[PDB]
This record gives structure tokens, C-alpha cells and sequence, in this order.
């Protein structure tokens, strides 16, 4: 119900942003896991014969991982060659169904976000700074500050 | 007479849906037994991983309550007695080093089971458990030493498989506590810590930016192409690029010329902090032929000694600058006083040779 982290990769293995919420306001020096995870899941994207890709219509929810104290997984379109990848953290885990199928629909919820402010000309040439921020500024409500609406 | 695969999975799936029971899911796993033992020699490795995933939700059915020793020790318990994964199939030329990332998992599982349980032994450095007795580390100093045993036993025998490049390209390169827990001088361990930095750095920044912090107390205070006196200076003034504040935690732009304050000898850099931007290049009094050049500044300090170049078809004019040109500012007027003249601009002249910049270690670009 809430993600540990938010990463973004390109199909050149450059990543976008390893975003994580909270790193201000809270607990500091956990992202220095976070990146690392990141690029453990970056390097582990097909390793010892364990396929996550058998459908070619829509690219579902693939296989998740669980690595020291987080739970990993990936979601990769094929479509313009995007590698974005979301951990969740395993202390507040239900593990149902429900659950996995959430974590599928928000995840293209983040792919909807990433792809309407990909192709915003409202400000043109955004492509090394503060489109990071815009994106992140868009990022930062749609799991959080849910505080307030009622 | 057989009947394929979707049968065992679906029967399995309704082995699943039949509930009401209260066992610790022996239902299950009697079939998760057989789908193993029916599953070893078929050399494909994808049903190990749906063992994994029996394996997952075994752990989350010992951690639907385990917490702080009191189940969090049942827990790993059951994980340890569940290393059965590790004790059913252990051969040569199998498939390829599953069971080596089978033991890692589980390697990080008993670390976790030693780092947690309240108890001490910090051997990670990150503390990845979270709030809320088999007993292998009985001491702090034998917690490092059963674990970077374990670590560096587990670690190349993942990379007996086909070319993943995975864990010890990260895990391997993350051997920092593996001397620097406390023991100052990395010397030692100086094989990945300041010696192959830079494969963070050209991949994505700010995980070479705490690697390269314990890359510097390797020379901070320890004396003696392993040979240098302060020619490890990429990683020590060359290091600003990676360090986004400057302007805050100056400490990454002092000592970058506080090591050469005391220096000797040249190297290269590429100035991406100091951008150089060319423009209408004029003409001057008697056999001085002034290009004009632009010139960036994102660096500290001043009082540069630098020339500009441009090849002609054959041989480098080598249109000179002045030397003191001083950069505070951004696309300032450097002087470009160039002498030696290739033949009166003979437009072949195509501005190809570099236009270095040295402050005893040369910056090209």
C-alpha cells in the first residue's frame, strides 16, 4: 500500500531517478540500500534460468523477489524499452492476490504518470532537470497525502 | 499412462483452495516435496523457482507473526531446517549455479537471522532489519569472520555460471566492511575499494559517492601501476564531479588542491566542470592572431596556465592563449594570444587538437 522506493530505468541501463519517498522528514542513509538494490535487480535482470516473460499481449506483473527486508519485483512493457522496477517493504506484507493484482494496476498507474509527463510540451527541452522534480512532484501523492481529502 | 505438468499445477492449485484445516501448511508441502523431487533433473531450473516461490510463501507464513526472537528465532529456524533446498540437489555441471543463488538468498536469510535477534555484530553496515539459536557467532570479532568466510565463499561460486555479472560485481565490489569495519589502513583490500571505483561511477551516481568516501582514508593517513605519491588524485580532486554540494561540505574542493599543496607529476581530466565554448575568432595587430574563446566555471578556485590548439590536414598550429586567464565566471573572454601563424588561417585549420588547461595535472579536452 505503500512502496520503499521508486526506480526508473531506460532501455540504455541508464537510471532515470531511484526515487525514495521520505528521505527528508524521516530516516536518512537507507537509500544508499536502496540504489544498491536497484542496481542488484539492474544486474539480475536475467540470471540462473529464471524467466519472468511468457506473455507478449500486455506486460502483467512479472516475478517477485525478496531480498534482506524488502520485496522486489519488475514490470518491463517491451515498449520503448522501459525498466522500471517497484520494492515493496516485507514488515507490512498481506501477500494475497488482491494484493498482487494492486500492485499490478498501480503499477501502470506510475507507467500512465511516467507517460503523461514524458510527453508534456508545455515546457520543452525538460530532459536533465526539474522534469525529475515535476516527476517526482507527481509521484508524491498518489501513494501519500491521502492525509487530508476527507 | 501420464498425465503433463498442468496437472500437477493445477492439482496443486486445488490442493491450495482447500482450506479450513490447521496444519502448518503440510498440505502443501507434501506436493511442494513431490514437484521437487519430480523437478531436479530436468535441467530448466523455472520450476526451482516456483520452489522458491513455495519457499516465499512458506516465509510468509512463518512471518505472518515473527518478531524480535521471541517467533522471529521460529522463523529462522524454520528457514535453517528449510535449507533443504541446499541439502536435496548440490552438483557439478548442473544448471548453472541456481543453487549458488539458492545459498545466497539463504546466506542473506542466517544473516539476517545472526544481524537480528537484537544481540550486536553489526557485519553490514545498513542495519536492513527493521524495529520488530543455532548459534554460529558467538562473538562480534567471529560475526565478521564466519560471515566474510561465508561471503567470499558464496561470492565466485555464483559466477561459475553463464556470464550474469551480477552479485559479485556488486557484493564483491562491496567488500568495504570487509577490512574498514574498523581497521583503518585498506592497503589489503585495496583490490576494490580505491582501485575500480570508477564502475559506479560511469553507471549511475551516488553509489560511487560513499564508495570513493571510504576510498580516500586508504591514503588520508597511510603512507607507501601501484606506484604513486599523490597521483591517486581522480579519485581524490577529480572527485567533485560525483560531489554535487560544493559549495557546502567544501572539504571536496579544498583538498583537491591541498593535496597538490604539498606535491608532483601530470595526468589527465576532462573539465566537465569548466565548460569552453568557442566564438568569432577576429584578427589583431602585427603577427597575432587572438581567437576568441568562451569559457565556463563551475570550479572554485583561479589562476589557470592553459593554450588552445587546431590541427590544419598536416601538422597542429596550436593557436596559443595567455596563460593567466584566471576563470571565476562564465563565458568569459579568455584572451586566445596566438603566435606561429599555419599558413594565415589556410582553412584546413579545422579545430580538432584539444585545448588543454594544466594546474599541474593537465585537464583535456
Amino acid at each position: 500500500l505503500r512502496p520503499c522506493f521508486v526506480s526508473l530505468i531506460d532501455e540504455s541501463d541508464k537510471p532515470i531517478l531511484i526515487y525514495v519517498p521520505n528521505e527528508a522528514e524521516n530516516e536518512m542513509n537507507d537509500v544508499l540500500k536502496y540504489n544498491v538494490l536497484s542496481n542488484i535487480s539492474l544486474d539480475y535482470f536475467e540470471s540462473a534460468l529464471v524467466e519472468w516473460h511468457s506473455l507478449d499481449s500486455k506486460p502483467l506483473l512479472k516475478s517477485i523477489f525478496q531480498l534482506e527486508g524488502v520485496s522486489v519485483f519488475a514490470m518491463l512493457i517491451k515498449q520503448t524499452g522501459l525498466k522500471i522496477v517497484i520494492g515493496f517493504e516485507q514488515k507490512s506484507l498481506s501477500g494475497a492476490d488482491d494484493e498482487f493484482e494492486a500492485i499490478n494496476q498501480i503499477f501502470e498507474t506510475v507507467r500512465k504518470i511516467y507517460i503523461r509527463v514524458k510527453c508534456n510540451p508545455l515546457l520543452v527541452s525538460g530532459d536533465e532537470k526539474s522534469i525529475i522534480k515535476s516527476l517526482e512532484r507527481k509521484f508524491d501523492e498518489l501513494f501519500i497525502s491521502t492525509e487530508v481529502e476527507l | 499412462p501420464f498425465e503433463s505438468s498442468s496437472k500437477s499445477d493445477e492439482s496443486l492449485g486445488s490442493i491450495i483452495i482447500e482450506g479450513t484445516l490447521d496444519k502448518f501448511q503440510l498440505h502443501k508441502y507434501f506436493f511442494i516435496r513431490r514437484l521437487r523431487l519430480l523437478k531436479l533433473e530436468d535441467q530448466t531450473l523455472t520450476a526451482f523457482v516456483g520452489a522458491f516461490q513455495l519457499i516465499k510463501n512458506f516465509i510468509e507464513s512463518i512471518s505472518i507473526e515473527y518478531r524480535k526472537s521471541v517467533r522471529l528465532l521460529e522463523f529462522k529456524h524454520y528457514f535453517i531446517t528449510s535449507m533443504l533446498s541446499y541439502f536435496e540437489f548440490e552438483n557439478v555441471s548442473n544448471p548453472l549455479l541456481c543453487e549458488i543463488k539458492a545459498e545466497l538468498l539463504m546466506l542473506k536469510r542466517d544473516n539476517w537471522v545472526q544481524g537480528v535477534m537484537a544481540t550486536s555484530g553489526y557485519r553490514l553496515m545498513d542495519k536492513n532489519y527493521p524495529n520488530s539459536k543455532e548459534t554460529f557467532v558467538d562473538e562480534t570479532v567471529f560475526q565478521e569472520n564466519f560471515l566474510t568466510l561465508t561471503k567470499e565463499i558464496l561470492s565466485l561460486f555464483n559466477k561459475c555460471e553463464g556470464k550474469r555479472q551480477r552479485i559479485v560485481d556488486i557484493l564483491s565490489i562491496e567488500i568495504g566492511l570487509l577490512y574498514y569495519q574498523g581497521k583503518k589502513y585498506e592497503e589489503a583490500v585495496s583490490l576494490f575499494l580505491s582501485c575500480y571505483e570508477y564502475y559506479t561511477q560511469t553507471n549511475w551516481n551516488s553509489i560511487g559517492l560513499k564508495i570513493l568516501q571510504v576510498f580516500i582514508d586508504s591514503l588520508s593517513h597511510c603512507p607507501k601501476g601501484e606506484s604513486v605519491s599523490a597521483s591517486a588524485v581522480l579519485t581524490n580532486a577529480f572527485l567533485n564531479i560525483l560531489k554535487l554540494c560544493k559549495d557546502n561540505d567544501s572539504k571536496e574542493i579544498w583538498w583537491k588542491k591541498f593535496m597538490d599543496l604539498q606535491m608532483k607529476v601530470h595526468l589527465a581530466r576532462a573539465n566537465v566542470s569548466a565548460i569552453e565554448v568557442n566564438l568569432k575568432s577576429y584578427g589583431f595587430p602585427e603577427d597575432i592572431s587572438t581567437k576568441t574563446m568562451r569559457l565556463s566555471l563551475k570550479n572554485m578556485g583561479g589562476d589557470v596556465i592553459v593554450f588552445g590548439a587546431s590541427d590544419f590536414l598536416l601538422k597542429k598550429g596550436e593557436n596559443k592563449l595567455i596563460l593567466e586567464c584566471r576563470d571565476i565566471m562564465y563565458g568569459e573572454f579568455s584572451l586566445l594570444s596566438f603566435e606561429i601563424i599555419v599558413e594565415g588561417i589556410t582553412f584546413v585549420k579545422e579545430f580538432p587538437e584539444n585545448q588543454d588547461e594544466f594546474i599541474v595535472v593537465p585537464e583535456i579536452y
